[PDB]
């Protein structure tokens, strides 16, 4: 129920 | 105004970081000085053009803002604004439009600093790519290495639950509050029985996520994967890819919204890897968008050896 992955982007 | 790349020269170009993991929020920055070598007028512009391997927006989606990303004003060395900036998603090009600032001056110097991210579609596998950047019609060459955390994850058993996902698009600008998320179901391609997949708009606590999963907030498309070795590590997945066979219609009655903020999908007995493309929404609380996908199943032969696996995602809203 709990390994992980994250994203990243820009808001300018 | 006129394109004045031939009158703008960029110098001491820097990439902050040339190796990173876009599946753990890895990203980089480019920085540069520039000087205008001839008289330019208000409304004239120069550009920066990114290569295949990079994007200026990353996991922030601007498709609901004319596919144009707003960029912070470009400053002169003296602190005043020298140019307005925008980034075009289709052409992967920044356009810097000089303001009235330039009308009364010579020897114009400025500088900019800009975050850079992978292009999950064009750099879909872990490895090293060219990352040559064109600023004002000049090349600044680089290599970039992406070590994507592998989407292939689960219980370390031949019959174990296994699944992962990644949020690859969050609309933070338009007010519509949409998001795109790729879920790989059974990326190990094991033989599984009575398989259930849950897509949650939260993790542990429902009130700590802006996620909003429901029959009206969420659209799902489900694909049977043919050749699993062609799947991305970036989590990019083109629904029109011929390596995918859409089976959404066959799932019209295998998808249930029985619990708050959860989509439940009845996969059943499976022997294939599936791609679930999610189009979601998030609320206006300002909370992070946290999600969790869960797969549970049994051994298809004995209906015993039950296992469950879960995967967290988190992007800021």
């Amino acid at each position: 129920w709990n390994s992980g992955s994250s994203g990243t982007g820009s808001t300018g | 105004g006129t394109n004045v790349n031939d009158k703008v020269t960029a110098s001491n170009f820097k990439l902050e970081k040339t190796t990173f993991d876009p599946n753990q929020s890895g990203n980089t920055f480019m920085a540069a000085n520039f000087t205008v070598t001839d008289k330019v007028k208000s409304g004239d512009y120069f550009t920066a053009k990114l290569p295949d391997s990079l994007t200026g927006n990353g996991d922030v989606d601007y498709s609901n803002s004319n596919n144009t990303m707003p960029i912070a004003d470009i400053k002169s060395t003296n602190g005043d604004v020298v140019a307005k900036a925008t980034y075009d998603i289709l052409t992967k090009t920044y356009t810097f439009v000089f303001t009235d600032y330039v009308n009364n001056k010579e020897n114009i110097n400025g500088q900019f600093s800009l975050p850079l991210f992978t292009d999950r579609a064009k750099a879909p596998k872990s490895g090293t790519y060219d990352a040559n950047i064109n600023i004002a019609d000049e090349m600044f060459n680089n290599k970039i290495t992406y070590n994507y955390s592998s989407p292939i994850a689960g219980i370390d058993k031949p019959n174990g639950a296994n699944i992962s996902s990644q949020i690859i698009g969050v609309d933070t600008a338009s007010g519509q509050n949409t998001y795109k998320q790729t879920v790989f179901v059974n990326p190990k391609q094991r033989v599984l029985g009575n398989t259930w997949v849950y897509i949650k708009g939260y993790q542990d606590k429902i009130e700590e996520s802006s996620g909003k999963v429901s029959a009206t907030d969420t659209k799902l498309r489900i694909f049977e994967v043919n050749d699993t070795s062609k799947l991305s590590e970036s989590y990019y997945a083109d629904p029109n890819d011929s390596n995918l066979k859409e089976v959404t219609d066959q799932f019209k009655n295998r998808i249930y919204y029985e619990h708050p903020n959860v989509a439940s999908i009845k996969f059943g007995d499976i022997t294939k890897t599936y791609v679930v493309l999610v189009e979601g929404h998030y609320d206006n609380t300002g909370k992070n968008l946290k999600t969790q996908v869960i797969q549970e199943n049994v051994d298809p032969v004995t209906n015993r050896d039950y296992s469950i696996f879960g995967w967290n995602n988190e992007n800021v809203v």
